[PDB]
């Protein structure tokens, strides 16, 4: 469910303490959420 | 969002400089004049 138009979604949300729809499940996705 | 997270920034910073404020003669009285001042008549 992460595609582009949801990722940028997801980093805008993430950038204003708004949270958004969707969270990463993977490693990977998690440790990108973590720093951001 | 944005204009969320502006506003309530601003508020909270706001906030933080009104509580920081607050918590910091004969020529003054002669220079202004928002207090009236007087003497005894006949005296």
């Amino acid at each position: 469910e992460f595609g582009i138009f949801n990722s940028l979604w997801f980093s805008l949300g993430a950038f204003m303490q708004q949270g958004c729809d969707i969270s990463p499940r993977s490693l990977s996705g998690r440790i990108v959420g973590g720093v951001w | 969002w944005f204009f969320t997270l502006i506003i309530i920034s601003s508020y909270t910073a706001n906030l933080a400089a009104f509580l920081t404020v607050e918590r910091m003669s004969a020529e003054d009285l002669a220079k202004q004049t928002e207090i009236a001042y007087g003497t005894l008549e006949a005296g």
